[PDB]
């Protein structure tokens, strides 16, 4: 019943500095430990194994160190395909029984960007079919923790919405979030003003967009 | 050189039972330890078992005691994985991974519990819910206006959406699909132009999903 | 203590299976392996094979002088006699109440941490007309061998060769003057039996014989591996140990014999190849002159 | 005398048991007191006979007390008598391997010959007895001809031969085509 914990959750690191990733266990693992390297749609790579050596095809830039319940996966360099979803493995006890970290993600770290919030109202043709989704886009900002909340006839709306993120831009290195707030055909018309508010670190202010129905 | 291939999606009813297959070439398969670990979407990386090829042996995680099976078959080089008494709560992409152990035949065994290599991946959906194609709705329209469809009411995963058949490329912005509590996923797929481009140049968005074999093209339209 | 005249017999006795039987719980209860593959038959053709998976510590193996006696209501006798071939009667005989130190050196084709014949090699066999009957040798002289991590073994030239000589003249003198004496290596079997195999500080050690074992009338470095899947002595079956542990692996043996298989048969040629692979005669090397009777 | 039976290039086994089940000390030579294969404590061994690559055992039966003597890719002078000793019991079995092969090819065409050749070992008189598809029994010593084959005739020929009061089964398929155009 070894547990594995990573921290941090999420680390920002900008481009061209050095990356720290540390790795807990609940009872000393010895010289067995295993640090993987994930991307979004694509299956784990094997970067450091034993925790004293670097596996082949793995860059020079990656460095295991540490032992026992420590660990501690250092990069030097962080490239543009260094940024991805790491994870530690415990393969130390007899009978075989693995634990793998819950991962650390590394984020590409820029200056402080404004989201830009466009709100889009349920086409007729959705309407026509009995249900309502409005959605509210939050487009290019950083970093990745932002607030959105649905307010319908200056009421507060939750359980009823849903939210989405993408993955972090390749050029610009912004994100994107979508919340769709799903309500019924009655209960869609049974109400005058939508509205979807934004709270964001590059925000001096709140922002709200809103619109009336009909 | 080391190849994976794992078998194709599979999609069951809560209480029936799925099994993956493997296919591992470029070496000899009785040198090699195989593992394999599912991923639930949103989540990390789980073990379920590991497989002794040379001696046959295979053990299994603790959770998954009793209601798994891991096997090899060594003349056709397969590891499969077998699955019986599925939950909704078993949905995940399972990972076909093995390492090298050595030389089996002579004795020489490093016993490494860590994976060198890793398959593709087999997606495993399941949930009493059946499959459907997707409704498509259009988004409608400062320098820059943004526009979109919606994908919505589908099942199951993955879902292709494009932009003028592949014309309109930058300032796509594709979102994961999210889960609804109905069964179905749901996707937003967005895109910012120029707002003096509304009116004159034409945008329809092409949205293609395999397991229920539809292809949707709607036009997005300032009104 | 008395004097008297009485039958021994080494090939039959139960001091071989009783130690046998111990050193089996020994390995048992010491050495865990990783995975033990057993037969499991009902008779009927087809035999299931069963898996037990445990905890596999490394431990430090070394053999240890084990001294043998007999309780209340026993007594162990024992043979003085000088170059006793191990069975028929006994004139000079004592009574033990513990037999001396005896190593359990578990080894194929040549005996460690042995005791050496005192007047000279003696070769023994239960029949040695018999080509099927294993032939225990016992030196009068030690030869040290020197087994280092990674497989290989460095032991004297000179010193081997002059013993296979020596064994080569009493071979000359069981089985004849006119037979011609020609060492060489196993037929063939399993890997265990094949070659030289041993537990050095609980590593499992497999090194050629070739070298030792061809030989003929007119610094050896041998090379060995450590083999984490073999075969169990104690029952049928394999198993699977844990890797070898880091560091340097060494063991410095005497060796006081060897076990050897004759070929059958004509013409005027026999061959004599390494055998061994029957623990019991590993025993039975140090029981021969010792026996149980009760008062 | 116990006699065995083989077929050529196929696998027999020789039955050996002891009086109790346990896994103990087992010989099996040739009758020139060659050693064949046998067992060494829990490991097997081999001898420096002609029969070493081809000779085997199974080790799950020796805790049962059996210890069968398997040899496969059989030859003709594999024929002999093989002792096998146990817990100071001799027990002796005859091995007699044959064969049986067609001087001409599967493929013929009717009113041709079918000849029939035994491949036996020196000292044995076997039987030969085939029978066609058709149903016909025809009866030799070594060669079996037939002089006209019949459109009928094509499919498995089974044909048995007696020795020893033993009789071992073979099948051999032909195929008999025909003239027209
Ligand atoms: C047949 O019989 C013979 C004779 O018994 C058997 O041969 C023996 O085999 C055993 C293994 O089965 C070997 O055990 C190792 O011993 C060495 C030390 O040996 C040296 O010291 C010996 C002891 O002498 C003492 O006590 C007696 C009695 O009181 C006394 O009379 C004597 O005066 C002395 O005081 C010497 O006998 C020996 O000399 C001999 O051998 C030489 C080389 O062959 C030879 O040249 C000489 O002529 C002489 O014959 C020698 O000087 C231990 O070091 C070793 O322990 C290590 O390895 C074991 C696993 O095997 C491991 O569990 C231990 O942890 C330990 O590993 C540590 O040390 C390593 C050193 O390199 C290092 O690599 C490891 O990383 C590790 O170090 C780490 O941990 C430690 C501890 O936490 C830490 O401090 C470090 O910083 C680091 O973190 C074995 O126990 C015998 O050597 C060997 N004896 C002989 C006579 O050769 C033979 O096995 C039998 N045959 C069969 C078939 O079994
Ligand atoms: C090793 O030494 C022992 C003891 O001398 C030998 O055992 C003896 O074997 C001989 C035959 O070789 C036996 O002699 C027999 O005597 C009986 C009369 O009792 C006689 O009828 C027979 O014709 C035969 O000559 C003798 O009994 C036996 N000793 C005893 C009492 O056990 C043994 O042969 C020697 N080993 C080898 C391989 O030479
Ligand atoms: C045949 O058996 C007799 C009877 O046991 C053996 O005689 C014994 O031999 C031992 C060792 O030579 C003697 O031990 C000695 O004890 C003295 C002290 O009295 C000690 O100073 C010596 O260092 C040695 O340890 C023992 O006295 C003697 N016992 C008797 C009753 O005679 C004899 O050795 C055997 N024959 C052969 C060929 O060895
Ligand atoms: C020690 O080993 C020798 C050699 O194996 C044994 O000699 C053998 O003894 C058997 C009888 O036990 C002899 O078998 C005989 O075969 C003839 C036919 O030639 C048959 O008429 C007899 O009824 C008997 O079965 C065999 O010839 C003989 N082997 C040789 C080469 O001489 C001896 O039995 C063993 N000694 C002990 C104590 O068992
Ligand atoms: C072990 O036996 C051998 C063989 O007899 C002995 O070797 C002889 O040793 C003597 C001197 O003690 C020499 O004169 C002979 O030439 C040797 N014989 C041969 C042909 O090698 C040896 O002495 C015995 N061991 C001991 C320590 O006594
Ligand atoms: C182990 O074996 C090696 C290889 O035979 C030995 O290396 C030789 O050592 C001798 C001196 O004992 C040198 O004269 C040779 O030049 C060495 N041979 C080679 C090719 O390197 C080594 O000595 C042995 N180790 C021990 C401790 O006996
Ligand atoms: C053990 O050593 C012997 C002797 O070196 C090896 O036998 C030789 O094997 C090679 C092929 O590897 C042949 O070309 C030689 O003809 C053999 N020599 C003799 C004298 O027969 C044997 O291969 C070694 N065993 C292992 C497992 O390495
Ligand atoms: C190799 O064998 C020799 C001879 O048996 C051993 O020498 C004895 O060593 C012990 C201590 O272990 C001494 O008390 C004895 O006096 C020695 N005997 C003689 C007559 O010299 C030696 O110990 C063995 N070597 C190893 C490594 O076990
Ligand atoms: C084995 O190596 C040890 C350590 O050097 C040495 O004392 C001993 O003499 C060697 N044995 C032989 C026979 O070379």
């Amino acid at each position: 019943d070894i547990v594995m914990t990573q921290s941090p959750a999420t680390l920002s690191v900008s481009p061209g500095e050095r990356a720290t990733l540390s790795c807990r266990a609940s009872e000393s693992v010895s010289s067995d430990l295993a640090w993987y390297q994930q991307k979004p749609g694509q299956a784990p790579r094997l970067l450091i194994y034993g925790a004293s050596t670097r596996a082949t095809g793995v860059p020079a830039r990656f460095s295991g160190s540490g032992s026992g319940a420590e660990f501690t996966l250092t990069i030097s360099s962080l490239q543009s395909e260094d940024f991805a979803v790491y994870y530690c493995q415990q393969y130390n006890n007899w009978p075989p029984r693995y634990t793998f970290g819950q991962g650390t993600r590394l984020e590409i770290k820029r200056t402080v960007a404004a989201p830009s919030v466009f709100i889009f109202p349920p086409s007729d043709e959705q309407l026509k079919s009995g249900t309502a989704s409005v959605v509210c886009l939050l487009n290019n900002f950083y970093p990745r923790e932002a607030k959105v909340q649905w307010k319908v006839d200056n009421a507060l709306q939750s359980g009823n919405s849903q939210e989405s993120v993408t993955e972090q831009d390749s050029k610009d290195s912004t994100y994107s979030l979508s919340s769709t707030l799903t309500l019924s055909k009655a209960d869609y018309e049974k109400h005058k003003v939508y509205a979807c508010e934004v709270t964001h670190q590059g925000l001096s202010s709140p922002v709200t967009k809103s619109f009336n129905r009909g | 050189e080391v190849q994976l291939v794992e078998s194709g999606a599979e999609v069951k009813k809560p209480g029936s039972s799925v099994k993956v297959s493997c296919k591992a070439s470029g070496d000899t398969f009785i040198r090699y330890s195989f593992t394999w670990v599912r991923q639930a979407p949103g989540q990390g990386l789980e073990w379920m078992g590991r497989i002794i090829t040379i001696l046959d042996v295979a053990h299994y995680a603790p959770h998954l005691q009793g209601r798994v099976t891991i096997t090899a078959d060594k003349s056709t080089s397969t590891v499969y994985l077998e699955l019986r008494n599925l939950r909704s709560d078993d949905t995940a992409v399972y990972f076909c991974a093995g390492v090298y152990e050595g030389e089996a035949d002579e004795g020489e065994y490093d016993n490494n519990g860590f994976l060198k290599h890793w398959g593709q991946g087999t997606l495993v959906t399941v949930s009493s819910a059946s499959t459907k194609g997707p409704s498509v709705f259009p988004l409608a329209p400062g320098g820059t206006a943004a526009l979109g469809c919606l994908v919505k009411d589908y099942f199951p995963e993955p879902v292709t959406v494009s932009w003028n058949s592949g014309a309109l490329t930058s300032g796509v912005h594709t979102f994961p699909a999210v889960l609804q509590s109905s069964g179905l996923y749901s996707l937003s797929s967005v895109v910012t132009v120029p707002s003096s481009s509304l009116g004159t140049q034409t945008y329809i968005c092409n949205v293609n999903h395999k397991p229920s074999n539809t292809k949707v093209d709607k036009k997005v339209e300032p009104k | 203590l008395e004097n008297v005249t009485e039958n021994f017999n080494m090939w039959k006795n139960n001091m071989v299976e009783q130690m046998h039987e111990d050193i089996i719980s020994l390995w048992d209860q010491s050495l865990k392996p990783c995975v033990k593959l057993t037969p499991l038959c009902v008779g009927a053709g087809s035999c299931n094979t069963s898996v037990i998976t445990q905890a596999c510590p490394k431990v430090s193996f070394e053999p240890i002088p084990i001294h043998y006696c007999a309780p209340a209501g026993f007594a162990i006798l024992k043979c003085n006699d000088k170059k006793f071939n191990g069975t028929g009667p006994c004139t000079n005989v004592s009574t033990v109440q513990c037999t001396h130190g005896i190593r359990p050196v578990v080894s194929t084709q040549l005996l460690l941490n042995g005791s050496l014949a005192e007047e000279e090699i003696v070769i023994r066999s239960e029949n040695f007309t018999n080509n099927a009957k294993t032939i225990i040798v016992q030196l009068n002289e030690s030869v040290v061998i020197n087994c280092t991590g990674a497989g290989h073994c460095n032991l004297s030239k000179t010193q081997w060769e002059n013993t296979l000589e020596q064994i080569a003249i009493k071979l000359k003198e069981q089985f004849g003057n006119n037979k011609t004496i020609i060492f060489n290596p196993s037929s063939g079997g399993d890997p265990e039996i094949v070659t030289h195999s041993f537990n050095c500080g609980g590593e499992f050690f497999y090194c050629n014989s070739t070298q030792l074992f061809t030989w003929n009338d007119t610094n050896i470095t041998l090379p060995c591996r450590i083999k984490q899947i073999i075969n169990m002595w104690q029952e049928v079956g394999k198993a699977m140990y844990a890797p070898p542990i880091r560091g340097q692996i060494r063991c410095s043996s005497n060796i006081t014999g060897l076990l050897l298989t004759r070929d059958g048969g004509t013409n005027g040629t026999e061959i004599f190849r390494p055998g061994g692979g029957d623990m019991r005669d590993n025993w039975r090397s140090e029981l021969y002159k010792y026996k149980v009777v009760k008062i | 005398k116990k006699v065995v039976l083989g077929k050529k290039g196929d696998t027999v086994e020789l039955t050996c048991t002891a009086s109790q089940k346990k896994s103990i000390q087992f010989h099996w030579k040739n009758s020139n007191q060659i050693k064949i294969l046998g067992n060494q404590g829990s490991f097997l061994t081999k001898g420096p006979s002609k029969l070493n690559d081809r000779a085997d055992s199974r080790r799950s039966l020796w805790d049962q007390g059996n210890f069968p003597l398997i040899i496969k890719n059989l030859k003709i002078e594999d024929s002999d008598t093989y002792i096998c000793e146990v817990e100071d019991q001799k027990e002796e079995v005859q091995l007699l391997v044959f064969g049986l092969t067609a001087n001409s090819d599967t493929h013929l065409l009717q009113g041709q010959s079918l000849t029939l050749t035994l491949e036996s070992p020196p000292g044995s008189s076997p039987s030969v007895q085939c029978r066609s598809p058709r149903g016909k029994n025809i009866q030799g010593g070594k060669t079996l001809s037939v002089s006209q084959l019949e459109l009928q005739d094509s499919g498995t020929w089974t044909c048995t031969v007696l020795q020893n009061q033993k009789k071992v089964e073979f099948k051999i398929d032909i195929v008999v085509l025909a003239f027209q155009k």
